[PDB]
DNA sequence: GTATAATGTG
C-alpha cells in the first residue's frame, strides 16, 4: 500500500547530477537529436552511417531517460506545495513529471544555467494548469479560475490587514471589480455539495432521496394535455373543414411548417392579404357557441 | 484488476492462480516482475548447447 | 496557533507586529460551526414555560 | 532475455491467467485431493472448488482483469441544480472524472515516451483509480472529499 | 412481456461492455459552466446517453 | 511562452 511510499522508494533510485554532468547530457541529446535528424534527412543513406546513427539514437534515448530519472525529486519538491487543493499528490507529481518532459526537450548547455533553473518554471505551470483543468466537476476557463483566486487572495489580503472579514463594498473597491462580478465569481467557487450526504437525520436518507423530478407532471400531460387536444381536434373540426386545414397547415398540428400568410395564399391559391381575415373569422367563431363552453379553460 | 477478487476472502484470483496473497498485491500495484513463461523446450533441446 | 507559528517561521523578522501575526478566522469559524452544527447546541423548545 | 519473458503488473497477471489451463490444474489437484495430507488437504479442497467452479462454466478467467469499465446512465448519477444555484452531484461523477483523467495521463504518457518509472506509476495509478471506484474501503485507506 | 423464467449473472467480458455500450466516454467534462449543457465526449453527452 | 535558483508527503 501507500503508493507514494513506493514512488518515493522508486524516484530516489537516481542520485542528482553536477553542473558537468547536465552539460554532458545536454551535449549527448543534442548528438542524439543531430543524428535523428540526418538519418531520416539524408538522401543518400550511409552503410556504417547507418550503425553509428542507430548507436547514437540508443544513447540519446538513454541520455534523455537519464536526465529525467535524474532530475525527477525536484517534481515531488515542488508539487508537495500545491497539496490540499482539489487534486492529490499523486496527480500533482504526475502532472509536473508531464511539465519536465516538456520542458527537457528545450534545455540548452550554452547558457551555462543550472537545469532547475529552467525546469522550475514549466513544472510549476503544468502543475498549475492541470489543477485548473482537471480540479472541479464543472470546469471553468482558466481566466475565471484565476479571477476566482484573484477574488480570494484580495479577501484574504484585506481580512489580513484590517483584522476582519472584507465587506462586500471593500472588496469591489480594493479589486476594482464591481459587486455583480464578484457575486457571481463567489458563485463560481463553490464545491457542488454531494447529494450522498445524510439529511435532517431522517433515518439518515440522502439528499437525493429529497430532489422532485421537478418536471414531467402526471396529471398535466396525462388527462389535461391529452383531453385538450382531443376537445380541439373536435371542435376546430368541427368548424369548416376547409379552414381546418388552414390551421392545420398555419400553426403545424399535423406537420408543423407553420405556414406563412403568403405561403399558405399560395398553397390555396388564395392571396397574402386573405389570411388575417380568414384567422379573425376563425377567432371569432372558437370564441361562441361549445367551443368557448369546452375550451374556457386551458388559457 | 477486479476489485473483487484479489481483495476477497478468500482471493478468488489466488485460489486459481496459487499465488499467496501478498505476492498478488505487490504484482498488481507493480512491484515485483513476475515471470510469466520461459521457453521450456528450446532450453532442454539446447541445455547441453 | 499553528498558522500563526508557520507564518512567524516564514515571515520577516524586522517589521513584525502582533497585529500581523494573528490569524482570527479559525477561532470564529470553529465557534460559529459549533453553534450552528454541533448536536448539543439544540433548538430550544418553547411549548410552555 | 531470448528465452523467458516476464513483466509487472496487472497485464502480466492476464498473460499468465490466459497461459493457465484450468482443465489441467483441477486433473492436477484431483490427484492431489486423491492423496492424503489433511493438513494441505483443506487448501487443495479449497482451491479445488474454486477451480472447478471455473471448469465447468464453460466460459474464461480473463473476464477478472477488465479493458473497457461501463458507467451508468446518467439519470442514475443525477447532476441537479438546488435553489440559489447550488449544483448538488453524486460522487460517481467524481470517481468517474478521476478515472477518465487518469486513462488519459496514461495515454499521453505512451504517446509522448517516457521512461518505465512514469508509465508504471501511472498505471498503478490508474489501478488505484478503478478500485477506488468499484469499491471504497475495500483496500487501503478510503478517499474523502468533504 | 411478463414471462421470465429465470435470471441468470455471469461474468462480463470486455467485448460485452463493448456490445452493450452505445458510445465511449473520452473526456471528464461534465456540464457548461455557462449555458448548462453537456459536453461533447463527456459523462452527460447526448450523443452517448 | 519564461533560464539567479530551487532538486523525495503527510
Amino acid at each position: 500500500a501507500d503508493l507514494v511510499r513506493v514512488y518515493l522508494n522508486g524516484i530516489g533510485k537516481t542520485a542528482l547530477l553536477n553542473a558537468a554532468g547536465e552539460v554532458e547530457l545536454a551535449k549527448r541529446i543534442e548528438a542524439g537529436l543531430y543524428a535523428e535528424h540526418l538519418l531520416e534527412t539524408r538522401k543518400r543513406l550511409g552503410e556504417n552511417r547507418k550503425r553509428d546513427l542507430a548507436a547514437v539514437v540508443r544513447d540519446g534515448e538513454a541520455a534523455r531517460r537519464h536526465l529525467l530519472e535524474a532530475n525527477l525529486r525536484l517534481v515531488v519538491s515542488l508539487a508537495k506545495r500545491y497539496t490540499g487543493r482539489g487534486m492529490p499528490l499523486l496527480d500533482l507529481i504526475q502532472e509536473g513529471n508531464l511539465g519536465l518532459i516538456r520542458a527537457m526537450e528545450k534545455f540548452d548547455y550554452t547558457k551555462g544555467f543550472k537545469f532547475s533553473t529552467y525546469a522550475t518554471w514549466w513544472i510549476r505551470q503544468a502543475i498549475t494548469r492541470g489543477m485548473a483543468d482537471q480540479s472541479r466537476t464543472i470546469r471553468l476557463p482558466v481566466h475565471l479560475v484565476e479571477q476566482v483566486n484573484k477574488l480570494a487572495r484580495i479577501k484574504r489580503e484585506m481580512h489580513q490587514h484590517l483584522g476582519r472579514e472584507a465587506t462586500d463594498e471593500e472588496l469591489a473597491a480594493e479589486s476594482g471589480i464591481p459587486i455583480d462580478k464578484i457575486n457571481d465569481l463567489l458563485e463560481h467557487s463553490r464545491d457542488p455539495v454531494s447529494l450522498d450526504m445524510p439529511v435532517g437525520s431522517e433515518e439518515e436518507a440522502p439528499l437525493g432521496d429529497f430532489i422532485e423530478d421537478a418536471e414531467a407532471m402526471s396529471a398535466e400531460n396525462a388527462v389535461i394535455a391529452e383531453l385538450l387536444h382531443t376537445d380541439i381536434r373536435s371542435v376546430l373540426a368541427t368548424l369548416d373543414e376547409r379552414e381546418h386545414q388552414v390551421i392545420r397547415l398555419r400553426f403545424g398540428l399535423d406537420d408543423g411548417q407553420p405556414r406563412t400568410l403568403d405561403q399558405i395564399g399560395k398553397l390555396f391559391g388564395l392571396s397574402r392579404e386573405r389570411v388575417r381575415q380568414i384567422e379573425r373569422d376563425v377567432m371569432s367563431k372558437l370564441r361562441h357557441g361549445e367551443r368557448a363552453d369546452r375550451l374556457r379553460s386551458y388559457a | 484488476t477486479h476489485i473483487w477478487y484479489f481483495k476477497g476472502v478468500p482471493s478468488r484470483l489466488g485460489y486459481l492462480l496459487d499465488l499467496a496473497p501478498k505476492d498478488l498485491e505487490k504484482i498488481i500495484y507493480f512491484a515485483a516482475y513476475v515471470i510469466t513463461s520461459v521457453d521450456e523446450e528450446m532450453r532442454h533441446n539446447e541445455l547441453s548447447t | 496557533e499553528r498558522v500563526v507559528r508557520e507564518r512567524m517561521t516564514t515571515q520577516d523578522v524586522e517589521a513584525i507586529t502582533p497585529q500581523t501575526l494573528i490569524n482570527i478566522r479559525p477561532v470564529v469559524a470553529a465557534i460559529k460551526e459549533f453553534f450552528g452544527t454541533s448536536q448539543l447546541s439544540q433548538f430550544m423548545d418553547q411549548n410552555n414555560p | 532475455g531470448e528465452y523467458f519473458t516476464g513483466a509487472m503488473g496487472a497485464e502480466s497477471i492476464q498473460k499468465l491467467i490466459e497461459n493457465f489451463d484450468i482443465d489441467a490444474e483441477a486433473e492436477s489437484l484431483r490427484d492431489v485431493i486423491r492423496n492424503g495430507k489433511g493438513q494441505k488437504k483443506l487448501r487443495a479442497l479449497k482451491r479445488l472448488k474454486v477451480v472447478a467452479a471455473f471448469q465447468q462454466s464453460g466460459n474464461s478467467p480473463m473476464g477478472m482483469v477488465l479493458d473497457a469499465v461501463p458507467v451508468i446512465p446518467p439519470e442514475l448519477r443525477p447532476m441537479v441544480q438546488l435553489d440559489g444555484g447550488r449544483f448538488a452531484t453524486s460522487d460517481l461523477n467524481d470517481l468517474y472524472r478521476r478515472v477518465i483523467n487518469r486513462n488519459n495521463r496514461l495515454k499521453r504518457l505512451i504517446d509522448l515516451g517516457a521512461p518505465e518509472i512514469i508509465v508504471n506509476n501511472e498505471k498503478r495509478m490508474l489501478q488505484e483509480s478503478v478500485d477506488a471506484l468499484f469499491d471504497n474501503g475495500r483496500r487501503g485507506r478510503p478517499v474523502t472529499g468533504p | 412481456v411478463n414471462f421470465f423464467d429465470e435470471l441468470r449473472i455471469g461474468l462480463a467480458t470486455a467485448e460485452d461492455i463493448r456490445q452493450w455500450s452505445y458510445g465511449e466516454v473520452k473526456k471528464p467534462e461534465t456540464i457548461n459552466y455557462r449555458t448548462l449543457k453537456p459536453e461533447k465526449d463527456g459523462l452527460f453527452c447526448e450523443k452517448i446517453f
